[PDB]
């Protein structure tokens, strides 16, 4: 139902919980790196420029 | 429309069937978002049957890529058009040019 | 049998050839 | 692959002699880059002696490499994974410190993979003697067409 | 001709002007190039590309994530990706990846 | 099963002999219905809408 | 190990005639020549570990417990000749020759 | 020692669309400090009344064609988003457009209301191609702030069934282009003071003086919290 | 890329620009000079640093 | 029509001089318009009393040397700009500093006056060398709004009036429970201590509203 109340609960379950990000030609081990999730409106993945 | 261009865009629009090109020249009798009826000039008209060339426009419909292919009339009521003139734009065509 | 598992395999590998 | 850091110190004095590359002109690569983060095979002397600069096996970090550079030190023997006495693996001392962290390599890190991955990844930039196929000939041990005899 | 057409435009030859940040309202050092570029939207549209799956259907022959509802089978995890985990010390991440 | 059977008893719903196969809008795609077509096998009675 | 003619040399020789450290120095410097020519920084370490894996196997010379001509892991042999230097019979032995694969 | 407050001087109308207001008594640098901060609030959060819901005659959805009109329904909806109007004491009004006969249907063919002011009676809604072709439409106009696209206007649902009620995208805003230029104004005695020439552009639905006041209104109301800081939660 | 062009354009110096020759107590009032439009990003200046 | 006023605002101070306030939720784009317009008035038009004119005991030009001090004439001036002062019922007061003898000359070694308040008696003015060495000067402190550099004097030090030492505003996206994007506002300031950060931003925003007095109803 996507009740509005779930969004605050998701910020709880998200907080300390890394996600793994990967690109297509994984070559060296940095081809996979763990990140902390930040909730974003929209369908695009935002990726720290330095990486 | 492309503001900066080459000059092929006219050729691409017409040669592709996306636009609707006049079969014979004449004056537009009726203009609707649905159809277009051209009353032919006598030189282009066959002696028999008299006639008018009626262009039935394609309306909103599904493309292969799930895009929308819809034709729009580019001419106004009672306007002179000569054979080989752009009658209606297709998707991504403007006044006979190719606007992608 | 490496990284985090290296502690494990080590602990198991030694259990073998024993009693 | 299956190559992993297993023991701590195989305890071999053995190692390879590290000098700058000096290819025909001037210093195509310094000594400091070649030896950085590796571990000494034996203590190194100054140009004079009765002087222990680096005491036996010591990780050469930035200060140690600069103290060697302060002095005129021209040559250094270094423990390598090729010389490691540990069987079925690499002793942590013979490898080196390198990681995403500067500290000496941990016990149990799978170095073969990170070694192979590190060599393979830059390979996009090589040419088509010379180039990338030339590298493969080296690793394939392939005998050249008209070799010399020793 | 381009520069000449810009003269008739009343617009600078440089094709660059001074621009001001809409936030601080202060100027921008150096002139910046502003103009009109024809721009296309390719259909790689993000709400096509975007997919996510928690627990979906499974292939029968091999019990493996498979999309049947269009809630798509999971992302395909490869050999090279396994090595990336193998270079890292992540044993548990790897076990859970190909087991649970 | 037993506890489902108790469930139907308490809330008194008659569990149908028919299962729901209805075509439903995929999650997240949203639009306006511009057309509907009904193709039918020859010999089956066309329903009202068709 | 001197140059008795000119032209390139097989790394098999360098290992055999010149020794282990010589050939490993040869590989790393030649392969590193290729990368550094492109501006690629790869620590010599990684190349050394690949090399260690190339020569993992060896061929026996002497005898007393193993197969004389057998190509086999120098890991096994080295742990085994330690098992004879003070264990069972000295036997003999055995001397091997590192191989380049 | 202490300070100086500004005031608006001559608000020079040029077109119903565009005009130049001016603010004379500005201290050093306050012309820039204001002009951008005002441009900020000017372009964005200004109230406007834009058409929202449109229910027409024979049309189920925006993707159809009315027999007798050369404009596709989608294109006519788009024409409405650009219809500039102004109401006064009503926050939403529904306008009835009726016309028939061959010719253009402008924005003056609608039915006038007490609060209805059509600022562009010549604005083209659509053409009409056949002698006895007739179009009747219910046009629901509301007032608001910002940009509300038609998509975000479908979550309340709760039976908005009327299949013929075509929502359009809400553009609510009068402002089109805002530019400010500060030239140095010397009142005869003061060292250096500056002027503010704020050159704006409008859809003709708001007069300059009304706008710039309610603009400045929001400012102190936002600064209200800003002054003292009670660490409120 | 974008970042290093920022820092390159940031720490760089031209020969004559606003604030040339002056002196400042510390970086805090240096930004105060720049942000207010008094000093140019690149001008030669002695400032007290710790 | 009606508008949004924020809530939840935490000022976590790191010392009495420096602080980071944060204020959410701000509607679209309002984070910059405020953050910049206030940065503008803090750094630019704020009132402060900072040293301006310095008349020295034995030396007329900036290119000379004072006997007995290892501090260059230019460098002591910089020390003066970081001497923080406040007046009370006086719009300008000129203080005479006298001290001598081997050692550092601090700000408590100055002459205290009735309306004079030195916020940092510990402020290092300069050192002194050996033997005797003598120094006293009448130093003219003025009042104004802003940073008035020595350059703008044509008919000296740069006037640093504003108490502000560094202002930064950062606009981050604030999510109200069912809205898309609102912005947050982090204003990090630093002060010379003659005004506390929280007070300033009030009178800072205050001066702002004082200008609006002809438009608001
Ligand atoms: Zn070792």
């Amino acid at each position: 139902r996507e009740e509005a109340v779930v969004w605050d609960i998701l910020d709880e379950v998200i907080r300390e919980h890394p996600v793994l990000l990967n690109r297509a030609p994984t070559l060296h081990r940095l081809g996979i790196q763990a990140f902390e999730p930040v909730l974003i409106e929209g369908k695009a993945i935002q990726l720290h420029p330095l990486v | 429309k492309p503001l900066v261009g080459t000059g092929m865009e006219r050729a691409v629009a017409v040669d592709s069937g996306v636009t609707a090109v006049a079969k014979r020249g004449g004056v537009v009798q009726y203009v609707d978002a649905s159809r277009i009826v051209i009353k032919v000039n006598e030189d282009e008209m066959y002696p028999g049957e008299a006639g008018i060339d009626i262009y039935n426009l394609t309306k909103y419909t599904r493309s292969n890529q799930n895009t929308c292919i819809n034709q729009m009339p580019c001419v106004s009521l009672g306007e002179p058009v000569e054979r080989g003139d752009v009658l209606a734009d297709g998707p991504s065509t403007d006044l006979g040019e190719l606007a992608l | 049998p490496a990284g985090t598992g290296y502690a494990y395999h080590q602990d198991r590998m030694r259990r073998r050839a024993a009693g | 692959q299956d190559l992993v850091v297993t023991e701590d110190d195989c305890g071999t004095h053995e190692g390879i002699m590290m000098t700058p590359v000096i290819e025909g002109g001037d210093v195509k690569e310094p000594l400091r880059d070649r030896v950085l983060g590796r571990v000494t095979a034996e203590d190194v002397l100054k140009p004079g002696t009765a002087d222990i600069l680096v005491p036996r096996n010591t990780l050469l970090h930035e200060q140690w490499c600069d103290l060697l550079e302060e002095n005129s030190v021209d040559a250094v023997k270094v423990r390598s994974v090729v010389s490691c006495d540990t069987d079925f693996g690499v002793c942590a001392h013979c490898y080196g410190r390198d990681l995403a962290r500067g500290h000496i390599i941990n016990k149990g890190e799978a170095i073969g993979v990170i070694a192979a991955q590190s060599i393979g990844e830059p390979g996009t930039q090589l040419t088509m003697t010379g180039g990338l196929p030339r590298v493969a000939d080296l690793f394939e041990a392939r005998r050249p067409k008209e070799p010399a005899i020793l | 001709e381009i520069k000449e057409l810009l003269k008739l435009g009343d617009l600078p030859t440089s094709g660059q002007i001074r621009l001001y940040d809409g936030r601080t309202g202060e100027q921008f050092e150096r002139p910046v190039t502003v103009g009109y570029m024809y721009m296309l939207k390719l259909n790689h549209l993000v709400d096509d590309k975007m997919h996510a799956r928690s627990t979906g259907s499974y292939s029968l022959v091999t019990q493996q994530p498979l999309g049947g509802k269009a809630q798509f089978g999971g992302q395909r995890f490869g050999e090279m990706e396994v090595w990336a985990l193998e270079a890292y010390g992540a044993a548990y991440t790897l076990q859970e990846m190909l087991t649970v | 099963t037993p506890e489902e059977k108790l469930l139907r008893a308490i809330f008194g719903e008659k569990a149908s002999d028919v299962k729901d196969s209805s075509l439903r809008v995929p999650n997240g795609v949203s639009g306006t219905v511009i057309d509907v077509q009904v193709f039918t096998r020859d010999g089956v009675e066309k329903d009202k809408r068709a | 190990g001197d140059v008795i003619s000119d032209g390139p040399e097989a790394p098999h020789d360098i290992l055999r005639l010149r020794g282990v450290h010589a050939v490993t120095r040869y590989i790393v410097n030649e392969v590193q020549d290729v990368y550094r020519l492109q501006g690629v920084k790869i620590n010599d370490k990684h190349i050394e570990v690949i090399v260690r894996q190339m020569l993992r196997k060896a061929t026996i010379v002497n005898a007393g417990s193993s197969d004389f001509l057998e190509g086999e892991q120098v890991e096994y042999s080295r742990v085994k000749i330690a098992n004879r230097e003070l264990e069972a019979n000295g036997k003999v032995g055995a001397t091997y020759s590192r191989d380049l694969l | 020692t202490e300070f100086l407050k500004p005031r608006l001087v001559d608000i020079e109308q040029v077109s119903s669309t565009h005009a130049k207001v001016t603010l004379e008594p500005l201290e050093r640098g306050f012309g820039h400090t204001l002009g951008n901060a005002l441009r900020r609030i000017l372009l964005s959060s200004m109230p406007g009344c834009a058409v929202t819901e449109v229910e027409i005659d024979g049309v189920l959805h925006e993707y159809s064609t009315k027999e007798g009109v050369q404009e596709d329904i989608l294109e006519i909806l788009l024409n409405l988003k650009g219809l500039a109007v102004r109401v006064q004491g009503k926050d939403e009004v529904i306008l009835t457009l009726n016309k028939s006969g061959i010719g253009p249907v402008t924005a003056a063919d609608i039915t006038h209301d007490g609060d209805v002011e059509i600022v562009k009676p010549q604005h083209v809604i659509c053409h009409l191609t056949d002698e006895n072709a007739s179009i009747s439409m219910r046009i629901k106009v509301q007032r608001g702030r910002g940009y509300v696209p038609a998509s975000t206007r479908i979550h309340s649902e709760e039976d908005e069934r009327p299949i013929g009620r075509l929502l359009v995208d809400a553009c609510y805003s009068p402002v089109e282009r805002i530019a400010y230029n500060v030239e140095a104004a010397r009142v005869e005695q003061r060292t250096d003071l500056d002027k503010l020439v704020i050159e704006m552009e409008t859809n003709g639905t708001i007069d300059p003086e009304e706008a710039i006041r309610r603009a400045a209104t929001i400012l102190a109301e936002q600064l209200e919290a800003f002054v003292d800081l009670r660490d409120v939660r | 890329q974008d970042v290093v062009l920022g820092l390159y354009y940031m720490t760089r110096d031209c020969v004559n620009a606003k604030g040339e020759g002056m002196v400042l107590t510390g970086p805090k009032e240096a930004e105060r000079l720049y942000r207010s439009g008094l000093a140019s990003l690149h001008a030669r200046v002695k400032v007290r640093i710790t």
